[PDB]
């Protein structure tokens, strides 16, 4: 199982973002979750919120409507689909997985998308 | 939520043994463990400590994880250093709220 | 060297019981203990936990017992708490200590000084039986135990080839007052000869009235109540029906002098015999208040120790939840004269008239 | 005539809210307030009590527990020296249900339900789901053996007992042999109420031996999702929650609102004698004070902060609010609601225990 890290990859501002995952090896139909943890450059970092494969997507408290991810079997990806973006929010972002198990554990990573 | 806090500007020299304390903010580390993830400049950090006494397969043995209660912080101890053990370390837990990632250190 | 204090409330006599304590040479025993009397007028909580807390602090005490003529009513659960918050083990003997209490909690060492809930009905239903009345009721309130007492006697009935055959079991309860016309119905309804009786003073005054405004309290009627009704046998507020038998603890031919003797003897063979059998005693601190270290150590084993007696050829074997299991009840009745008599005796299962 | 009620709060911001409060109400016969905070030990805890009561007679004792640790320690002398007195008591944050025998605390109200009322909760919601078959699985305790009986008076109207109860001794090391016993008799549904530092050891010994796996269902009450419970449990364990457990600023308003018209309602009676206002000199009761308590149950209030309130003959709340709620990847997350009726469910799928999204039959 590898993923990397896809998606249009704009910069101007006052805009959408969409970008979508890769996933190749693996079966999005199981019983793990997706992360799409944010890495602001220079700075620490900063969880954005999972998503189970088939219904229900947890978040953040702080930009909880402000952000929406979403999720596709068909053509095996999942995407991101922040909104109302700024121009303080530049950083580069991260696909991750989680395994279930009991605990959380954000490996492996994605290669990292510029933005 | 809450903060986590990290000592910074940590490095000898090679064969010494070096303890990082992660220290919780506000509450106690009781009900929820931590883990510790590495990360080399211009590559994706990656996962070396896991329930803080369990260790990934490959992973070297040098590297180990205690807990303290006392000071509510998390001690990762470096053995014998090598020149490839200078990357960026971070600490990183979470709670019945959401997750939430530590400062981290960089260690040369 | 194992001190112990005695508490009086009742105003006896002091000076005249010193040889219970003094003279006793205890051979068989090696504790040799102490003794120390304070008598006042204390009834509220503040004076007697401030009193305990007092003898607490002053000097080389342990488990006490408690001597109160009077007739309270939370006096017990006072002392409860008390022994509970303190691990000094304290048991009393006469008057208001010597009602039943519902239950002690886990870790209480209070064992009280008279008859349980279950022999009483034991001996209401032999006593029943001894004359052939058999044909009777059942009438109580929201008293605690009542359960028991209903559970003790429907299977004490249900294992037996005499014919028992109960009526009715009336649950009245004083709380919802102002609705006194069922109360009226329901007691004009009852027809058996025989009534037990569970309630209390207060209440029992109320129902005498209003059996007596009802007129089932003529020839062919005998009313049977517990000890606690009685209270005290000198006090009566003329209303008891005449002809109510109650079994009682014997108060007249057992003296207080026997009771404190027979309690320091407790403690002292209880202390003796785990000192000998454990080489240690406990010491708890002499502090009422203020210490959260005073409890370096659980300490039931004296729990454990009190269960068991053998002086003078004498049982004094307590229960877990803390009665006598071998007391000498007397039968009396309420002559013309409003007076008490001993009309029967009982003692280890026999039972005697006259 | 002036009369005054006497709280035993936890600090001094609740002490500033009691003040606000009672400011309030007698802006709608003038009352006033008096406030004590917590001590350590029992024993002066109760005597100060009774000498604040001497100091004006209070008709009624507003208490409230800390968050400190010994449980029933805070509210135990309070009580024992009302029922030395009669007069009434109201508590604000104690959900014990050893004070719910109405036969050694005469005098004691709730404003919250105790612990074992959570029991219709259960009921209802495997009358929603289609579940017939439980497993009960208690402590050997007070509480327990209360949760267990009231279950069961509950159940008997169906005439469909519980297929087993299993009673565990409080406080071990190894219940392994009840797991073991318990894991294949015919049935899924698991229901557990025991204490968190106990719930923890039989949450480790259930993964060791495969029971989280699918198709088993997990229910739960509020201690096994407080605390360091949290540390083991598996993904898909409903717990119930109370909505406003909590914030005391509402209950102290709703106790003074209630415990105001109480005292307003009585004295427009007759017959009537002013409290003991001793401690040490007097020695005797306060007769005219069953009749308060008996006028303040039938207390039904019209509206307020937290809906309707209302008593029953037990010196408990009716007409709860409880919220049903999933553990999802650790992180709980509100599913259901419960307003007295039946359950009213939210906008999002659960996850039953060992993943997959489809409710599970709980028979083999």
């Amino acid at each position: 199982l590898q993923l990397q890290e896809s998606g249009p990859g704009l910069v101007k501002p006052s805009q959408t973002l969409s970008l979508t995952c890769t996933v190749s090896g693996g079966s999005i139909s199981s019983s793990n979750w997706w992360s799409w943890v944010r890495q602001p450059p220079g700075k620490g970092l900063e969880w954005i919120g999972e998503i189970y494969h088939s219904g229900n997507t947890n978040y953040n408290p702080s930009l909880k409507s402000r952000v929406t991810v979403s999720v596709d079997k068909s053509k095996n990806q999942f995407s991101l689909k922040l909104t109302s973006v700024t121009a303080a929010d530049t950083a580069v972002y991260y696909c991750a997985r989680d395994v279930s198990g009991g605990v959380n554990w954000f490996d492996p990573w994605g290669q990292g998308t510029l933005v | 939520n809450f903060m986590l806090t990290q000592p910074h500007s940590v490095s000898e020299s090679p064969g010494k043994t070096v303890t990082i304390s992660c220290t919780r903010s506000s509450g106690s580390i009781a009900s929820n463990y931590v883990q510790w993830y590495q990360q080399r400049p211009g590559s994706a950090p990656t996962t070396v400590i896991y329930e803080d006494n369990q260790r990934p397969s490959g992973v070297p043995d040098r590297f180990s994880g205690s807990i303290d209660s006392s000071s509510n912080s998390a001690s990762l101890t470096i053995s014998g250093l090598k020149t490839e053990d200078e990357a960026d370390y971070y600490c990183q837990s979470y709670d019945s709220s959401t997750v939430v990632f530590g400062g981290g250190t960089k260690l040369t | 060297s194992i001190g112990i204090a005695v508490i009086l409330v009742g105003t006896s006599d002091e000076v005249a019981i010193k040889d219970a304590h003094e003279k006793d040479d205890f051979h068989h025993l090696s504790v040799v203990p102490r003794v120390e009397l304070v008598a006042m007028n204390e009834t509220d909580p503040k004076s007697i936990i401030t009193r305990i807390c007092d003898l607490m602090s002053d000097r080389k005490i342990q488990g006490v017992v408690f001597a109160d003529d009077t007739d309270q009513e939370a006096i017990a659960q006072i002392l409860d708490f008390i022994s509970a918050q303190t691990l000094t083990p304290i048991l009393g003997i006469h008057g208001g200590s010597s009602m039943i209490m519902a239950d002690k909690d886990e870790s209480s060492m209070f064992f009280q000084f008279g008859p349980s809930i279950e022999q009483q009905a034991s001996v209401m239903l032999n006593i029943m039986e001894e004359y052939d009345w058999y044909i009777f009721s059942i009438v109580t309130t929201y008293f605690p135990g009542y359960q028991d007492f209903v559970n003790k006697i429907r299977s004490t009935i249900e294992n037996s080839f005499v014919g028992w055959e109960l009526e009715e079991v009336l649950l009245l309860d004083m709380s919802l007052d102002d609705g006194d016309s069922k109360i009226q119905n329901q007691l004009k309804k009852l027809q058996s000869p025989i009534i037990l009786l569970y309630c209390t003073k207060e209440e029992a005054t109320y129902i005498f009235e209003v059996a007596n405004s009802v007129g089932l309290t003529g020839y062919g009627y005998t009313w049977i109540v517990p000890s606690l009704v009685a209270g005290d046998t000198d006090t009566v507020p003329s209303e008891f029906p005449t002809g109510l038998i109650s079994v009682s603890y014997d108060e007249w031919d057992y003296g207080l002098p026997a009771r404190v003797r027979d309690g320091i003897a407790i403690i002292t063979t209880a202390a003796s015999d785990m000192l000998s059998e454990h080489s240690f005693i406990p010491e708890p601190k002499s502090s009422c208040y203020n210490t959260h270290e005073k409890r370096i150590y659980q300490s039931n084993m004296l729990n454990r120790y009190l269960i068991n007696v053998t002086f003078e050829g004498r049982d004094l074997s307590f229960s877990e939840e803390g009665y006598q299991m071998h007391p000498k009840l007397v039968i009396i009745l309420l002559n013309k004269e409003r007076k008490w008599e001993r009309v029967g005796k009982w003692k280890d299962k026999s039972l005697q008239m006259k | 005539k002036i009369v005054n009620i006497g709280a035993v709060l936890s600090t001094r911001k609740h002490e500033q809210m009691f003040r606000e409060a009672v400011n309030q109400a007698n802006k709608r016969i003038q009352l006033q307030a008096t406030s004590v905070t917590h001590k350590p030990n029992a024993i002066q805890m109760a005597l100060s009590v009774c000498e604040d009561l001497i100091s004006s007679q209070v008709y009624a004792i507003l208490v409230s527990h800390p968050p400190t640790p010994n449980d029933h320690f805070t509210p135990t002398p309070v009580s024992y020296t009302a029922g030395f007195y009669r007069i009434p008591v109201l508590g604000l944050t104690t959900r014990m249900s050893i004070y719910s025998d109405k036969s050694i605390h005469l005098s004691f109200l709730r404003t919250v339900p105790p612990y074992s009322h959570q029991s219709s909760v259960w009921f209802e919601m495997m009358r929603v789901y289609n579940w017939n078959h439980i497993i009960l699985l208690v402590s050997d305790d007070h509480e327990g053996r209360a949760a267990q009986k009231r279950l069961e008076t509950l159940l008997e109207e169906r005439e469909s007992k519980a297929e087993k109860v299993l009673q565990f001794d409080p406080g071990t090391k190894n219940v392994t042999a009840l797991l073991m016993e318990a894991r294949e008799l015919e049935a899924r549904v698991i229901i557990l109420s025991a204490s968190e530092d106990d719930a923890a050891t039989v949450y480790r010994a259930a993964a060791m031996l495969d029971m989280t796996g699918s198709g088993y269902v997990w229910l739960v009450g509020e201690r096994e999702i407080s605390g360091n419970a949290l540390r083991y449990a598996p993904d898909g364990i409903i717990g119930l929650q109370l909505i406003n457990g909590k914030n005391e600023s509402a209950h102290i308003s709703d106790a003074v609102g209630v415990v105001a018209q109480a005292v307003h309602e009585l004295l427009e009676k007759e017959n009537i004698t002013d409290p003991p206002r001793g401690c040490v000199g007097n020695t005797n009761i306060w007769k005219t004070g069953p009749l308060f308590k008996r006028v303040l149950m039938s207390s039904k209030y019209a509206d307020g902060v937290t809906g309707r309130v209302e008593f029953n003959e037990d010196g408990d709340r009716k007409f709860a609010q409880y919220s049903i709620m999933n553990l999802q990847n650790r992180k709980l997350v509100q599913v259901g609601i419960y307003n007295g009726t039946h359950v009213i469910p939210n906008d999002r799928k659960i996850i039953w225990p060992g993943g997959e999204t489809e409710k599970p039959r709980g028979y083999q």
